[PDB]
């Protein structure tokens, strides 16, 4: 954002929406891929509280740990914190979920993770 | 005289330029830099 002149330079995603609190515009304009400029996003807002310092911000574009209750996690542990085999988001055995991937498409709800 | 120019016979010598026919190359005066600060007076800044 600051360093006025930089929108006529060329751009680093990390040297505008990484150290440096950014626009989601000039985070679309570097991004276009629009999938993971939602993905980006939703880092972004998980990494609400991953802004600073700027390492924090990489581990938080990495995803294998879990930012406050869990919104961002995206490792490959789909067992129970007992060991219990967990039953597929979008599938309705043996329970109907209200809350699932229709309702939340946006976490990237993988097989059981 | 020749230098002066009369209208009447539309009367005027032609000449040529003393320097374009024999040019006197002493380069230039340029010991001081010349710049072109910004409007505002400071460019980038920052927050504080
Ligand atoms: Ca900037
Ligand atoms: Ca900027
Ligand atoms: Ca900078
Ligand atoms: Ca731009
Ligand atoms: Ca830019
Ligand atoms: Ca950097």
């Amino acid at each position: 954002a600051n360093t006025f002149l930089e929108e006529v330079r060329k751009g680093n995603l990390e040297r505008e929406c990484v150290e440096e609190t950014c626009s989601y515009e000039e985070a679309f304009e570097a991004l276009e891929s629009s999938t993971a400029t939602d993905v980006f996003w939703a880092k972004y807002t998980a990494c609400e509280t991953a802004r600073t310092p700027r390492d924090k911000l990489a581990a938080c574009l990495e995803g294998n740990c879990a930012e406050g209750l869990g919104t961002n996690y995206r490792g490959h542990v789909n067992i129970t914190r007992s060991g219990i085999e967990c039953q597929l988001w979008r599938s309705r055995y043996p329970h109907k979920p209200e809350i699932n991937s229709t309702t939340h498409p946006g976490a990237d709800l993988q097989e059981n993770f | 005289d020749r230098t002066r120019y009369f209208s009447m016979w539309n009367q005027a010598v032609d000449s040529y330029d003393p320097d374009v026919r024999i040019i006197e190359n002493h380069g230039t005066e340029d010991e001081l830099p010349n710049y072109c600060f910004p409007l505002g007076g400071i460019g980038i800044t920052d927050t504080f």
